[PDB]
């Protein structure tokens, strides 16, 4: 009888970040 | 030149952080135009530009810039930088549907992180690998062995992530692992385990006052309780979701919670309540020009009105269902 929806709520995804503020890193 | 490469890049970073990746891209592209001989700085610009394009859904450009970053990180021997570029390539490949290549890239991020004794990077790579396998599993038509194997691999990666972020004392990261782990158990049909994971997700959300995570947990708990046959309990969780959802600018969230509640009340044989919730979803699906959603609404409404012997309304929605069904034929 029912049309169930395919929705579920996944968690935030990440990316890896770089910054030019790391100028002084070795 | 009125601004230096570094100055322009810094402004791009700030704009992106502020939520304006479009403006940020302009500044990074300006920085690349000016150029620099500092290869570490250049790699950071490429990485940021790759992420900005990722967030603007230009995945082809994201891949190009993350590749440029990888190239430089390797040539200067920046191992952490190479790990990060590889993880970014993997996550971009994931969204493009290149799962098996994403696995290799994300495993490279993991391998280098371990070589560097970088547990934070290691944990993030494990989460990413779980996410790749979860999406891989769904791409095979979620019971086929290819689906089961990928989803099980996702469980394994999420559990390894959860162990490591437990060691690191990163409670917010534990919450995220629990959410994705719960929804993987849900797809596998391990509904009790999905409830266990989402209950932890919800506790952690509340510890942080994270209203979005709280709402997600309620929604996912409702979903799991439907398949456990506990419709009353599901209705209570979906109502908690809806209380938050109805306040949001993104109207789709309220629409989905109303559709779910509509179905729950159909399963409870309270057709009057089912109609109320299904009418709300219908209104929003129309507002958003979601014709598939509008069609499913018309079917659900017709079924419920029929159950109540309201044939005038049932037949109104039959007509509209037929019309939309032809359109989406």
């Amino acid at each position: 009888q029912l049309l169930h929806s395919d929705h579920m709520e996944m968690e935030p995804e990440t990316m890896e970040t770089k910054s030019v503020t790391d100028y002084f890193s070795k | 030149m009125e601004a230096s490469c570094l100055e322009l890049a810094l402004e791009g970073e700030r704009l992106c952080k502020s939520g304006d990746c479009r403006a940020g891209v302009s500044f990074f592209e300006a920085a690349v135009q000016v150029g620099t001989e500092d290869l570490k700085t250049l790699s950071a610009i490429y990485s940021q530009l790759g992420n900005a394009y990722f967030y603007l859904h230009d995945y082809a450009k994201a891949l190009e810039y993350h590749h440029h970053d990888l190239t430089l990180a390797r040539t200067i021997g920046d191992q952490l930088g190479e790990a990060k570029a590889s993880g970014n390539l993997g996550n971009t490949l994931k969204v493009l549907g290149n799962f098996d290549e994403a696995i290799v890239c994300c495993q490279r991020h993991l391998d280098i992180s371990r070589e560097l004794n970088d547990k934070v990077g290691e944990a993030r790579a494990l989460y990413n690998l779980g996410n790749v396998y979860h999406a891989k599993g769904k791409s095979f038509g979620c019971f086929p062995e290819e689906v089961r194997d990928a989803l099980q691999a996702a469980v394994d990666f999420y559990e390894e992530n959860l162990s490591l972020v437990t060691a690191l004392g990163d409670r917010a990261a534990q919450g995220r692992a629990f959410g994705n782990l719960g929804n993987t158990h849900y797809l596998l049909g391990n509904f009790r385990d999905a409830v266990i994971a989402h209950e932890q997700r919800l506790l952690i959300a509340k510890e942080f006052g994270d209203k979005a995570a709280e709402r997600r947990a309620y929604s996912n708990l409702g979903n799991a309780y439907i398949f456990l046959g506990e419709f009353e309990t599901a209705s209570e969780y979906y109502k908690k979701t809806l209380l938050l959802a109805r306040q949001l600018k993104d109207r789709a969230v309220e629409a989905q919670s109303c559709y779910s509640l509509g179905n729950t009340y159909t399963l409870l044989q309270d057709y009057e309540k089912a109609i109320d919730y299904h009418l709300k979803h219908l209104a929003i699906a129309q507002e958003l020009n979601d014709r598939i959603g509008e069609g499913r609404a018309c079917w659900s409404l017709g079924n419920a009105y029929t159950a109540l012997g309201n044939h005038d309304q049932a037949m109104h929605f039959a007509e509209k269902h037929l019309e939309i069904s032809r359109e989406v034929g």
